[PDB]
RNA sequence: GACGUUUUCAUUAAUCAAGAACGAAAGUUAGGGGAUCGAAGAUGAUCAGAUACCGUCGUAGUCUUAACCAUAAACUAUGCCGACUAGGGAUCGGGUGGUGUUUUUUUAAUGACCCACUCGGCACCUUACGAGAAAUCAAAGUCUUUGGGUUCUGGGGGGAGUAUGG
């Protein structure tokens, strides 16, 4: 069964699962808590 | 297979097996090509007649080479109750 | 098929029931009903030996088709038939071959004991075991001869009959030769005889 | 102890395959035989022929015969028939049933140890 | 000179009995020996892939082996892979023209939906695989182009293509591997049951029964 | 459990074909896979299959010549309109120019080019060679 | 639990957020014995770190009673219900008796057997068709020829199962 739902009612789990899968991904973790705007002394600039 | 007035296409037009109904390729290092010769009356041999069989390489690998060739001498008119149909 | 020239005979019939390869092999890997009758009733094979009859009347269309008499080759491993491929020999043609099968024979085509066959005639096909591993390369076929657990793998012609006893060996190559011979064509019938005796193809005791 | 010269041991193999008896143990008279055919060229090196290959005389004192020899010897009376157990056989009882359900013409003796 | 004819497919060749490349693919023949496809087919060309020196430790202190990969072939539907590690640049060159000249198998190669006067991209969707290295080929419009790997291209000009749609996967930066696994792919399009082949065989004969007698095997 | 008698058919000529066989013994069967047989014998991938019954779910046997390579049911059966089958035809089909993913519709059941050629497309079932 | 049944329900079903039982060893409160050894410890060691392995007594603990805990290499390192294939001589739990062989119910009774046959549990090894990167796997298969159903985890190494909070 390859470990996921399939059948076509399932969206509710699917959108939910990715959902809490893309924080083990690095730039989305990275990109959307502002951590570029937290910290990186060129504040998400170019130059300085 | 043909081009737009005919024309068939890619030489090397290939056998076939007999036994799985699958196909026989240059590569292959199990498939053999039968020629039996008839008999007759004296009985002898007629060379040069054949009853050509090809043997591929799943049947001769995975038990089940030797019964798949009994149906072909029992139905093509070479070997009587060789091979039970009623199996 | 089937001549009017040989059929089942009850005079050939002498030769291999007085063989008594009723004495099969005593287990079956299950892929070796096609000529098994019974089993006497301790539980050892009886066989139809009319069709193994007729896996002569095929062998010999196999064999009197090829315009190569020097194409065609049989091996013996074992003991018992090491005569009997020599007593084949001289008398067909094929080139004969007993003894150890040298590793990478039909492998090496630079080496000496490399045989081109068009034909292969085995004997004792475990004892003949990288005759047909090792064969299954340069595509043959492989004529075999098949107790109730000799290997179904690898071959074509399950030829059933004991190895146990050195009368049964020379006594179905001898039926096989005796055909081939008159397949190429010397005498007729199966109630006749021919010139030479079926002792002739047996293991001595030196 | 020692090995000495080694193009010697074909002593047994070139000249005494066709004649036998020539050589001898004394050594006064038998040493003229190699100078006039070889290329053997001295007179001191030239006769330790002999004591190497008469050690081969302490073993003793063609087979294409072999395939028309299969066709001729023969027991012409032999247990290659029917008759050294007189024709009736013991038989299983479905060999009988076998030579019923084939057509076959035998004698048929059964022995049994119950069924 | 000449062959000095071996195991019964030079004594074919030499006298000259099998005159096309295919007829001995018709058959499923075995190749033992190299230069009977060169013979047959002039029109191949030596193109080298990489020559690299590995220097592995021959028991005393290296001395410089070399494993070249050379795929031979001409850009007509005639191919060939040779690898070899030998004792030297040439002669490792030469090796893997040797390996690859036993390695030779056409390829089934077709239109893709209409048809015009000369066949252009593949027949279906293969797929090789070479322990680290899948490869997966693809049909392709007239005209695109290969798009494969910098030495998939030039193993896929000699194929006889000028359109493929490559999509392989794996551990591709081993080259030694992607070649034998793009090469398995490759050698499918004959061996895969299509529609279009589904026609009955008649299954005719060996010439290997009709030469016997003519150009064979001579004792003399 | 059998939830899909669908899936457990051909995955059963899976282990046929795959094995080597010439046939195999199909319980349960529906209507639902007595007409996606016929709609392969119609195709004639397979050949000739019988279907013997019990008064219990039933039984088929197929005799084919070998052409079925591969099968399998596209659960979830999804719901397709008339542009989007083709995108499922290059998804997962050999070559344009033969292969066929089949479809329950509310016109029974026919693969999808006749769906294209009686004009309307519905749930898939599954691929078909 | 298996097995037999021409007994009864006629879909009562699979897993599983939440929720609930149980839980080795060890450990945790209140008691019984207190025989056995014995994490700690109190002693003798005993010569440099041939190396500190030795030895002797040992509170609690090991054993239980009214209760926790909720941790393992809790591992066959493989969640649970499906499909088929190998190929085998035995096993054990059941079912059967060969003009079937003997002590003796009286040739095959109590029991047990050769030859066969069935479903349950524990296993083995073959050629690996299929895989895997590989050791190996009859399932770690039927997945690039990618979809029988369902649940929980992983996204380079660390930092770190650390901080923080519930």
């Amino acid at each position: 069964g390859k470990g996921k739902p399939r059948g076509l009612n399932s969206a509710r789990k699917l959108r939910v699962h990715r959902r809490n899968n893309r924080w083990a991904e690095n730039n989305y973790k990275k990109r959307l808590l502002g951590t570029a705007f937290k910290s990186s002394p060129f504040g998400g600039s170019s130059h300085a | 297979m043909e081009n737009d007035k005919g024309q068939l296409v890619e030489l090397y037009v290939p056998r076939k097996c007999s036994a799985t109904n699958r196909i026989i390729k240059a590569d292959d290092h199990a498939s053999v090509q039968i020629n039996v010769a008839k008999v007759d009356e004296e009985g002898r041999a007629i060379p040069g007649e054949y009853v050509t069989y090809a043997l591929s390489g799943y049947v001769r690998s995975r038990g089940e080479s030797d019964d798949s060739l009994n149906r072909l001498a029992q139905n093509d008119g070479l070997l009587k109750n060789v091979w039970s149909y009623s199996r | 098929s089937l001549p009017a020239t040989f059929d089942l005979t009850p005079e050939d019939a002498q030769l291999l029931l007085a063989a008594n390869t009723h004495l099969g092999a005593r287990n079956v890997q299950v892929h070796q009903e096609p000529y098994v009758f019974n089993a006497r009733p301790d539980g050892v094979h009886v066989i139809n030996v009319g069709k193994t009859w007729e896996k002569l009347v095929l062998a010999a269309r196999i064999i009197a088709a090829i315009p190569n008499p020097e194409d065609v080759v049989a091996i013996s491993s074992r003991t018992f038939g090491q005569r009997a491929v020599l007593k084949f020999a001289a008398h067909t043609g094929a080139t004969p071959i007993a003894g150890r099968f040298t590793p990478g024979s039909f492998t090496n085509y630079i080496t000496r004991s490399f045989k081109e066959p068009r034909l292969v005639i085995v004997t004792d096909p475990r004892s003949d075991a990288q005759a047909i591993k090792e064969a299954s390369y340069v595509n043959i076929p492989v004529i075999a001869l098949t107790d109730l657990d000799s290997p179904s793998e690898f071959v074509d012609v399950a030829i059933p009959c004991n190895n146990r006893g050195k009368h049964s060996i020379g006594l179905i190559w001898y039926l096989l030769a005796r055909e081939v011979l008159r397949l190429r064509g010397a005498l007729v019938d199966r109630t006749q005889p021919w010139s030479i005796m079926p002792d002739l193809y047996f293991y001595r005791f030196p | 102890g020692r090995v000495r010269t080694k193009t010697v041991k074909r002593a047994s193999k070139a000249l005494i395959e066709r004649y036998y008896p020539k050589l001898t143990l004394d050594f006064q008279t038998n040493k003229r035989l190699c100078d006039e055919i070889a290329t053997i060229q001295s007179k001191r090196l030239r006769n330790k022929i002999a004591g190497y290959t008469t050690h081969l005389m302490k073993r003793i004192q063609l087979q294409e015969e072999e395939r028309e020899r299969k066709d001729q010897y023969v027991p012409e009376v032999s247990a290659l028939d029917l008759s050294r157990s007189n024709g009736v056989l013991n038989v299983d009882n479905q060999t009988s049933d076998l030579v019923k359900s084939l057509g076959l013409k035998l004698p048929l003796s059964v022995i049994n140890v119950s069924a | 000179k000449g062959w000095v004819p071996v195991t019964k497919l030079g004594r074919l060749v030499k006298a000259g009995k099998i005159t096309t490349i295919e007829e001995i693919f018709l058959h499923s023949l075995p190749v033992k020996e190299f230069q009977i496809i060169d013979t047959l087919l002039p029109g191949l060309q030596d193109e080298v892939m990489n020559i690299k020196p590995v220097q592995k430790q021959t028991r005393a202190g290296q001395r410089t082996r070399f494993k070249a990969v050379v795929v031979v072939g001409d850009s007509n539907g005639h191919v060939g892979l040779g690898i070899k590690t030998a004792k030297e640049v040439a002669g490792a060159i030469r090796a893997g023209i040797i390996i690859a000249k036993l390695s030779v198998i056409p390829i089934r190669r077709g239109y893709w939906g209409t048809n015009l006067g000369q066949p252009h991209s593949l027949a279906t969707k293969t797929t090789g695989k070479c322990g680290s290295v899948t490869v997966r080929l693809i049909p392709a419009p007239r005209g695109s182009g290969i798009v494969a790997s910098p030495a998939v291209k030039k193993l896929l000009q000699l194929a006889g293509v000028e359109d493929v749609y490559t999509q392989s996967n794996g551990k591709t930066r081993t080259l030694e591997n992607t070649l034998k696994a793009a090469f398995v792919a490759i050698g499918n399009t004959y061996g895969f049951l299509t529609p279009n082949l589904w026609a009955e065989q008649p299954l005719p004969v060996s010439p290997l029964d009709i030469y016997s007698d003519e150009a064979s095997a001579q004792k003399k | 459990t059998r939830s899909s008698v669908l899936a457990d058919a051909l995955n059963a000529i899976n282990n046929a074909e795959k094995t080597g066989k010439r046939q195999v013994l199909i319980r349960p069967s529906s209507k639902v896979i007595i007409k996606f047989l016929q709609v392969m014998q119609k195709h004639g991938y397979i050949g000739e299959f019988v279907y013997i019954d019990d008064h219990r779910s039933g039984k088929i046997v197929v005799q084919l010549n070998g052409r079925l390579n591969k099968c399998g049911v596209i659960s979830p059966r999804f719901n397709v309109k008339i542009g989007d089958i083709e995108k499922w035809t290059a998804n997962l089909l050999p070559a344009r120019q033969f292969g066929y993913v089949i479809l329950t519709t509310s016109a029974g059941i026919m693969d999808h080019e006749e769906a294209r050629r009686k004009h309307v497309s519905g749930k898939i079932l599954g691929f078909v060679y």
